[PDB]
């Protein structure tokens, strides 16, 4: 019985950053439209495709 | 371009499913025919060069060189019939194949539009040379002779594969038309003049030059007949034509670079030349009169001057065929007395006439007796030389003379005097030897009335 997780009603506000953490890094721009073949295929040296 | 590489392809299942009765017949046939298809690149347009296609081109320079190698197989076969009459059905079909191979890769060296992918093919041509000289050479030096060959061209390649990979990352793109249209002078910078050196280093390695040219000697005479016909005919040119097409994103530093090299080669032709007045090998005496000749292209193409080019191209078409005609006459006298010293066999022009004609008539195209193309060429670049310096005349007048002299040398000793006694097995000449000795001879002649054809794209 005083082992069962209990609800606590307080009126401290709940921390908006506990951790205080910095703000995080912007990431990085995601995928893109769609596929389309190579402009000229495989341009590795001589090869045309 | 395709009509010519394809039917090369083509050769070789023919070959390796021919009957063992017809495999040279076979081969002759549709190697001629291949020549005669080849004919039809002549055709070269005034200004812009016949692209095929993205990846194979040809103008007035690749034309003669890729008509000469089509032309030159069929030759080369027969040659290699008499020495490779017992030998096993596989390994005469194996021979026939490395010809074969070589001619497709030569095709392909000369069409190439991109520079790695020439690089590619001329760093091929290695292999089925060395497996020749190596396999069906007649001496126990063929060992060592293909080794400082194949290392030598190695040793000059490498460096340029380098350079060319670096060429791409920096131009964009290696196809000749690029690279010549987008053409940017090189500074004197350390790193340009590196860059110069690993770019030329290599064809002055495939086409003899004097200090560099150790490997020649021991190769052609190691190597066995058609073996030496491909390599004192189209692969000494691969240096030249090589060296034509990167010239152009070679410069201005080729005019302060050029000196040693061309120094090199102004002295080399006399050195070389001198060196065949005291030669005990015929083969020995072919490669250096080789050498000389091809100094004068390494000149020709080091000055940069347009009649110095089209004597270039002309001197090139007009050596490979003296030179093979000439392996193929030392060929039949050495297969007649099984040894390449030139005093063991003499007065043979009493026992053979015809051939000893055919000798005085290949012996004066190596003098460049006027109006052969020989001479065409010579006079070419000792114009060309002559406006570079007024000095170059010494050395030039004074090697036509040791050529002669040492053609005439030749002439004497082998096809004049008194006979040798003892050789007792010298038979009569089969048509087949005359027949190769005259396919030589008649299209030389016969180019000499339209030089225009093998005057190279500066015409």
């Amino acid at each position: 019985e005083l082992s069962k997780v209990t609800k606590v009603k307080t009126d401290r506000p709940l921390p908006e950053n506990p951790y205080h953490s910095r703000a995080r890094p912007e990431p990085n721009p995601e995928a893109e439209g769609d596929l389309k073949p190579a402009k000229h295929g495989s341009r590795l040296f001589f090869w045309t495709m | 371009m395709l009509k010519i590489i394809i039917p090369t392809t083509m050769l070789l299942p023919m070959t390796w499913m021919s009957k063992h009765n017809m495999i040279w017949i076979n081969a002759t046939v549709h190697s001629l025919l291949i020549s005669l298809i080849s004919l039809s690149l002549l055709n070269q347009l005034g200004e812009n060069s016949l692209n095929f296609s993205l990846t194979f081109f040809s103008d007035s320079l690749s034309a003669p060189l890729l008509v000469l190698t089509t032309w030159l197989l069929p030759l080369m076969l027969m040659a290699s019939q008499s020495h490779l009459s017992k030998e096993t059905t596989t390994r005469k079909k194996l021979y026939i194949t490395m010809l074969i191979l070589l001619q497709l890769f030569l095709i392909m060296t000369f069409t190439a539009t991109e520079l790695i992918l020439f690089y590619i093919l001329f760093e091929a041509t290695l292999v089925p040379t060395l497996i020749i000289i190596t396999r069906w050479g007649n001496q126990t030096e063929r060992l060592n002779a293909g080794l400082y060959f194949l290392f030598y061209t190695l040793a000059g390649s490498l460096p340029l594969l380098v350079a060319l990979v670096y060429i791409q990352n920096t131009t964009g793109s290696l196809n000749f038309l690029i690279i010549h249209y987008w053409s940017h002078p090189l500074s004197n910078s350390w790193s340009n003049i590196f860059m110069w050196l690993a770019c030329i280093m290599a064809f002055m390695v495939k086409m003899p030059l004097y200090g560099l040219h150790l490997w020649l000697p021991k190769a052609h005479v190691e190597a066995p007949i058609a073996g030496s016909m491909v390599l004192a005919a189209v692969l000494l040119k691969l240096g030249g034509y090589g060296m034509m097409r990167i010239t152009t994103i070679l410069n201005p530093l080729t005019n302060y670079m050029a000196y040693p090299f061309l120094m090199l080669s102004m002295w080399g032709m006399i050195m070389t030349s001198s060196i065949c007045l005291r030669q005990t090998d015929l083969k020995s005496l072919i490669a250096y009169s080789s050498v000389s000749h091809m100094a004068l292209v390494i000149v020709a193409i080091m000055i940069q001057t347009p009649w110095s080019f089209m004597g270039a191209t002309a001197l090139m078409i007009a050596h490979g065929l003296t030179s093979s005609m000439l392996f193929c006459l030392a060929n039949t006298n050495y297969e007649r007395v099984h040894s390449r010293t030139m005093i063991l066999a003499r007065g043979l022009q009493t026992l053979l006439p015809l051939m000893a004609t055919w000798w005085l008539m290949a012996s004066l195209t190596n003098l460049a007796l006027p109006p052969s193309i020989n001479l065409i060429g010579e006079l070419f670049i000792i114009t060309a030389s002559f406006s570079w310096s007024n000095i170059t005349i010494i050395l030039m007048g004074m090697n036509m003379m040791i050529t002669a002299l040492y053609s005439l040398y030749m002439l004497i000793t082998t096809q004049r005097g008194k006979y040798t006694h003892h050789i007792n097995n010298i038979k009569a000449s089969f048509t087949r030897e005359n027949a190769l000795m005259a396919l030589h001879i008649l299209p030389l002649l016969l180019l000499t009335l339209n030089p225009k054809m093998i005057l190279g794209p500066l015409y």
